[PDB]
RNA sequence: GCUUGAGUCUCGUAGAGGGGGGUAGAAUUCCAGGUGUAGCGGUGAAAUGCGUAGAGAUCUGGAGGAAUACCGGUGGCGAAGGCGGCCCCCUGGACGAAGACUGACGCUCAGGUGCGAAAGCGUGGGGAGCAAACAGGAUUAGAUACCCUGGUAGUCCACGCCGUAAACGAUGUCGACUUGGAGGUUGUGCCCUUGAGGCGUGGCUUCCGGAGCUAACGCGUUAAGUCGACCGCCUGGGGAGUACGGCCGCAAGGUUAAAACUCAAAUGAAUUGACGGGGGCCCGCACAAGCGGUGGAGCAUGUGGUUUAAUUCGAUGCAACG
RNA sequence: GCCCGGAUAGCUCAGUCGGUAGAGCAGGGGAUUGAAAAUCCCCGUGUCCUUGGUUCGAUUCCGAGUCCGGGCACCA
């Protein structure tokens, strides 16, 4: 009932999962979706055409107040970095710059060995 | 990496900012790192660069 | 396996001529007995005058149309398991397929004969009704029911 | 005596060469607080784990440690090992050019002295991420593993020790000769320097390759070609870089280094093929698409069993069983 | 010698207010394999340790016995 009009939606694209909340301008929580909790989980989420369809969830939950604008936050590989901005485009929300976020260090820590099958 | 355009319309533009970073650097890093690994297989896959 | 030709033209009906009623009656047929089949379903495709009480002939494929899908699974041996993308089903066999499911499951109803047993099936396929209509949806939750793959 | 070897002086050039001290930005983790709410994380799936005591996400502030994206290269510097952010201080070597100077002052070098990746050791610091050990979860016939969730030494600093590595170009140092081609990097001379530029002349360095060399692979002016000076080293495989003795070490352990006995080979490159849970391209009812079956049932038939005085002999993966 | 517990399928074990008892393994018959395993399917012939009693009926409840197991045998 605060009536943001305008808030950026941060899309935290993983390998694992997908999650996007739009937030407001300043950065506060005012919906959030989730493909674990977009019915089908295990792992047969992360597909981009499984990702559109939590995203669009929030169209549900953040439409209590009235985005008539929006931007977008894509942080991280994996399918959802497309997807989710499409279903949003569809969502009837507008849009008013894409960028990518994700956290590209110059060397700094170092990643974990894993992996060796 | 920063989009924006005029005229409602998902045409992209976004690929245009996948040619420097994108998923590259970023799987470059996922698993772990490299050391002689590189040095290496950096100095054989350059030798492939000849024809 | 590389074999490319074209499909098998089938003799229509016995009567109305329709190549979409022609493999019907084969798919229904047994032991090559092609002849007990038309008996068996020619009449039945008729009796429904009793049933209803009039040119008879369209209740067919609106019966059908209640038994004809439009998606179905695949599992494909990639990504070291086996996938399932589901894709839907071209007419060819759609009309087909749903044929099956309307005799090779009227033959399990168990009511006073395959004649009749079959009858009652086409009517409770426009109505809803029976496996016939089940495997429709049964199928369906399936294919963009699980998009997640398709 | 001489000057071309070697060296000195001058003036430039490039450089992640070294030692010290600063400093910057990105990211991680953690602490605090705001928003917000039922998931997050992870895998092939899963599960452990973290979440309603409010995570994850998101945003603000703070603490701390390690390493410096892009430039970055087939690049550069170093004796080797090795050495990447920017700045200052102390410092080594290499190279070019006009030159000026010394005058064989040189090459190599057992023993000797010193330098040595990483792991490890001692004392004291530090500790974000990563991670032997260790602990859970999973996989599996089992799984003291690979995978997942955690995680201690350690990795970082100082100072001292240990001296090894596939410490590799698996190729000792120094010098003189011997067809060529394309390229990289750095100095210098010159050319309407009118230009990106063009022609030479030195240093270091890639790739191809001729003669020759080579067992072959291949090396080929940076030689494994043609020669000269000095040094280290090898003499069949196993036993064995082991034992014993010496020396060194805090300890791991290092260095030097056998015999007994045993085998008729051990080995190197290259060839033919076979195979690969290697790659490319193909065909077959091989699969996929469907039609009908077998597997259950009663009966036939054969076989292995079991039995029988005998159950006659044979046939036994696709190629054995109407 | 004393007190407490165990004795159940071939092994190791679980189980019952008293009437017809099971698991993992081994065993056996199919399967799949070229053949073994591993894996898949279907399979318990247990006088429930002995001997007395209660009872209509005892692996079960009561007394005793053997055997095993734990503890104890001390001042002297």
């Amino acid at each position: 009932r605060k009536q943001v009009s305008d808030g950026v939606a941060h899309i935290h694209a993983s390998f694992n999962n997908t999650i996007v909340t739009i937030t407001d301008r300043q950065g506060n929580a005012l919906g959030w979706a989730t493909a674990g909790g977009s019915g089908f989980r295990g792992s047969r989420k992360s597909t981009p055409f499984a990702a559109q369809v939590a995203a669009e969830r929030c169209a549900d939950a953040v439409k209590e107040y009235g985005i008539k604008n929006l931007e977008v936050m894509v942080k991280g590989p994996g399918p959802g970095r497309e997807s989710t901005i499409r279903a949003l485009n569809a969502a009837g929300f507008r849009i008013t710059n894409i960028t990518d976020v994700t956290p590209i260090p110059h060397n700094g820590c170092r990643p974990p060995k894993k992996r060796r099958v | 990496i920063k989009v924006r355009e005029n005229e409602p319309f998902d045409v992209a533009l976004r690929r245009f900012k996948r040619s420097c970073e994108k998923a590259g650097v970023l799987a470059e890093v996922r698993r772990r790192e490299f050391y002689e690994k590189p040095t290496t297989e950096r100095k054989r896959a350059k030798a492939s660069a000849v024809k | 396996r590389r074999r490319v030709i074209g499909q098998r033209k089938i003799l229509p009906d016995p009567k109305f001529g329709s190549e979409l009623l022609a493999k019907f009656v084969n798919i229904l047929m047994v032991d090559g007995k092609k002849s007990t089949a038309e008996s068996i379903v020619y009449s039945a495709l008729e009796t429904l005058a009793q049933r209803s009480g009039k040119s008879e002939l369209e209740a067919f494929e609106v019966a059908l149309e209640n038994v004809r899908p439009t998606v179905e699974v695949k599992s494909r041996r990639v990504g070291g398991s086996t996938y399932q993308v589901p894709v839907e089903v071209r007419p060819v066999r759609r009309n087909a397929l749903a044929m099956r499911w309307i005799v090779e499951a009227a033959r399990k109803r168990g009511d006073k004969s395959m004649a009749l047993r079959l009858a009652n099936e086409l009517s409770d396929a426009a109505e809803n009704k029976g496996t016939a209509v089940k495997k429709r949806e049964d199928v369906h939750r399936m294919a963009e029911a699980n998009k997640a793959f398709a």
